RNA sequence: AGCUGCUCCCUAGCAUGCUACUACCG
RNA sequence: GCGGUAGUAGCAUGCUAGGGAGCAG
């Protein structure tokens, strides 16, 4: 199954609370919205796969900008404790293959 | 979430026993919290035990066990004391300059405003500590005076004459021109505007500001503000430049202002000339003469 | 985490057993290092664990505190961020009519009602001085929002009619100046 | 969930064998529950065994095994005695002051109201214990009286004259003006309003409150209340202040109030002036002349 | 956990082992005072591990009955709220119009839809536009539901008072236009 | 300001299960 | 040399509880 791309992009741009207009405070919203958008990668229309790729790139940017705050405003060195799985396609491909993990 | 008073470092902690709720660096706060009578710290959340029904609010006993901050008598094993290394746990746990000599701040903090020395030390320190001391001094002023006598005048003697009653258990302030009260008109629910008046010898005579006719039931206190922190120093940094900056040279003047012109230049070429005045030397005449000398 | 006390003890035991296996004399005199040593790993891995996850617990508490602080300080500044955003966006739109009305409003000429779109319907505009009257009104035709409106009536700040040819240079200091033009769209 | 009677500390334990069910803190409860004939304690849940068919309800023996409270013959291995350290298990286990000399409360609790000495100790102690003794006394009063002979008059002799039958196994209480009954009218289901009346020598003559005509089927009791806890002491703390507080000076008085003026002042100048009165000295006149002295 | 009965026992076992270590005599020195120590193993295992379970269970119980006390207080609070509300709405109700219609019913029961229709003292009308205003409540008195009503106050969608002269066919486009009329039952 | 269903992330706990080190007895 | 039990540490799977978020009717 795959959704209408406008629905996912609109869930990206318009929100119902002002706190959700800063990405580094949640990030999980975009992980979930990227789970919903994975099967567009197999579409013949090229402007449909770009939605999934845009979401992965944005997640990586948000993680980097959140971690580069605790090293300057404070002096906290965050370690990438396997948070690099969220901006790679395997974590999302695993959700549509028959061998559960619910 | 702003810079400390003694450190210019953004912190998030607040002295719990203080009155102005100031911003303190973790090590700097450690100094102040173990070196005075300030026993509590507030962060984005209050560091208080979530064990239901506890009241010990010192600093050093408290322990953090995750998304909660306990007592040792309230403690699960997996934790870390909130107090260690001479540094209370908080945001900015690295980049706080602190200060080894804070007994100036400390003295201001336990200054109860009774001796002259409290004023002297308030008047001898540097800028932001001075603002802190001044605003705590007003706060203690409003704590002092409003908690004194309510003026529940319960009958009228004659024209500008009154009979006095006032609160039991707490004494009553003097009734002078230095102590201005403020009225409230009580009805079946609450109070209404009356205004600020004075009391004097009667049997009480009131030298009220304007006309008013009050029967029994009313009572008076001296109202105050809830003073916020300020923004600026007592005086600006001085100047020794060349220019009477920003103004327009003079063409006309009166010969009574002969002694005025020589002093107009000095207030003009440098940042400030501190005005000293014996009683009645024309300072006001001088003070209106500045615009007479510079009409722009 | 190596700056811990029992590190010295564990290193001592392991070096001693390295010597014992490099000498290879006995089986239980070498088991000495092991009765002696398994104690080292029962007091170094028992203390190189709790602080290792405490290091992460602390970082996750401080990230949570930072997020709550930022969240609460974002919603105390809504009605300054919103207006700054709106004006950057309006600048980068770069429309002629919007720029016209925004520049006019910046120098003083504002409307009094919503700008009508029908070729009928009325528009009222406040004009505060002669100079801004020169640029827009010449003749009986008004230029506003990149359009043309035909003047119908001018009244003063005294709420009384002023005829149109009266407004000129010399008589400008004679009228309480915030007039109100009334025009219909062409 | 409030202050205990002897310690002013928040607890949750109540003597089960008492009549008032009073609050008793942990050590204070231990004292009373070992030192008297009160063998039961209730908390937010009653400390009783949960094995079906148990009725031994002492205090020391019970054992707590998690989400239950057992007796030693009812006990799975994971447990702890509910009574240890001389301190029963309940909320706020730490911050209870307790009391060592609680034999006064112990005697009040065991006071069965027979001897004069019961009344002597009940009138020699301190304040909230005064209240506890008073309410226990009145509760025991109504346990006393209601459970005696039923006033079942089973025929009418003549005008204001009746024939009496009374309860068997329980004797019948006096029939005097000091002992006022209360009427209930039986219908095929239940009782209806009759009112309070008195019995005297007949063969029973009744000194009725008002006219009534009762046939057979009727019977009487002396009804009572269900006395709840009180709030306040027997008197207010005294005063020795300077003012006739809260009232208005006098212009008019009748000279028959000559002996009245001298004692008006003392009652109002200080908290309370307790009045003793010989029979017919003018006390009520004085108690009416109070408002005569100050119409306000 | 140091005041237990076995802290002294393991202390004296290790103290005697220390005494013999300062001595260091025989093989039984090792065997014994590693087995004086190896007996005081169960002490400080069970007496310091069953003492590590009773305390957790005690804390569980105390927290649980704290919860129950709070839940028991909130119940009384909401009980009082409901009672006050019922008895408050009771005192706008017990009129004689109500008893008059109730006693005319043959068995005691009436429909609920006819109680405000026949006993209410005040009426509220909500008007969408002026054409509806002309046909419903023009004038200063009108008749609805078999009775006569008398207007007091008119407000608009902003809760601002309108005067009856303003409501006209050519002033209509200047009003916020649901209007709300309030009237009183005429006698 | 509702009723349902599914999915991701974080912490706590319980028992279970696997696995490693020490001690005691057989 | 092995088994059994008793302790201590690390690891997984499952269940429960609590909190945060996303989609669908
Ligand atoms: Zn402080
Ligand atoms: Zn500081
Ligand atoms: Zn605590
Ligand atoms: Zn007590
Ligand atoms: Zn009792
Ligand atoms: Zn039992």
């Amino acid at each position: 199954p795959y959704p209408d791309p406008s629905r996912i992009l609109g869930a990206g741009c318009f929100v119902d609370d002002i706190v959700k207009t800063d990405g580094t405070l949640m990030i999980e919203r975009f992980v979930s919205l990227a789970i919903d958008a994975y099967p567009l990668t197999k579409h013949p229309n090229q402007e449909y796969a770009d939605v999934f790729h845009l979401y992965l790139q944005y997640i990586r940017k948000l993680h980097d900008e959140l971690t580069g705050h605790m090293l300057d405003m404070y002096s906290v060195m965050l370690t990438n404790d396997n948070t690099s799985r969220y901006w790679e396609p395997e974590f999302y491909e695993a959700m549509y293959t028959p061998h559960t993990v619910l | 979430v702003g810079a400390c008073v003694l450190c210019n470092s953004q912190t998030s902690l607040r002295c719990g026993a203080c009155i102005r709720r100031p911003f303190l660096c973790c090590k700097c706060c450690y100094d102040h919290v173990i070196s005075t009578s300030h026993k509590l710290v507030l962060s984005v959340n209050p560091y208080v035990c979530n064990a239901p029904g506890c009241d010990v609010t010192d600093v050093t006993q408290l322990y953090l066990g995750g998304m909660s901050y306990y007592c040792k008598s309230h403690k699960p094993p997996i934790s870390f004391p909130l107090c260690a290394n001479g540094q209370v746990f908080g945001l900015y746990k690295n980049t706080c300059v602190g200060s080894d000599n804070v007994t100036d701040f400390n003295a201001i903090a336990t200054c109860d405003w009774t001796n002259a020395g409290d004023y002297i030390l308030a008047n001898t320190c540097t800028e932001r500590l001075k603002l802190f001391a001044a605003e705590t001094l007003k706060a203690t002023e409003e704590t002092f005076k409003l908690s004194y006598g309510i003026a529940t005048v319960r009958e009228v003697l004659s024209d500008r004459e009154l009979h006095l009653s006032w609160e039991v258990g707490k004494p009553r302030p003097p009734l002078n021109r230095n102590y201005v009260f403020t009225g409230y008109r009580v009805t079946k629910n609450s109070k209404v505007q009356i205004g600020e008046y004075t009391f004097e010898k009667g049997a009480v005579v009131y030298r009220g500001t304007t006309t008013y006719k009050l029967n029994v039931g009313d009572y008076f206190v001296l109202t105050s503000h809830t003073v916020m922190p300020l923004s600026a120093p007592t005086l600006v940094p001085q100047e020794h430049y060349v220019r009477i900056t920003g103004l327009y040279p003079t063409l006309n003047i009166s010969d009574e202002f002969s002694s005025n012109v020589a002093n107009y230049q000095k207030v003009g070429m440098q940042k400030y000339s501190t005005l000293q005045g014996p009683p009645g030397t024309g300072k006001s005449h001088f003070a209106i003469g500045l615009a007479l000398y510079y009409p722009s | 985490f190596s700056s811990l006390p029992s590190y010295a003890a564990f290193a001592t035991a392991q070096e001693a057993y390295e010597q014992a296996v490099a000498n290879g004399d006995s089986e239980v005199v070498l088991k000495k290092l092991k009765k002696s040593l398994n104690v080292a790993k029962s007091e170094f891995d028992r203390d190189a664990a709790m602080q290792r996850k405490l290091e992460k617990m602390a970082d996750q508490a401080m990230t949570q505190m930072y997020k709550q602080a930022r969240s609460e300080d974002k919603r105390a500044k809504v009605t300054s961020a919103m207006q700054t955003m709106l004006f950057t966006m309006l600048r980068k739109l770069d429309n002629d009519a919007l720029n016209n009305i925004i520049n006019n409003a910046r120098d003083g000429c504002v409307p009094l009602n919503i700008i009508p779109l029908t070729t009928a319907a009325k528009l009222m505009v406040v004009i505060p001085d002669y100079n801004t009257y020169k640029n827009t009104c010449d003749g009986t035709t008004f230029t506003y929002a990149s359009a043309l409106w035909e003047i119908q009536q001018v009244v003063d700040a005294d709420s009384k009619i002023v005829q149109l040819s009266e407004i000129s240079m010399d008589n400008s200091p004679n009228l309480a100046w915030p007039l109100i033009v009334t025009a219909l769209r062409a």
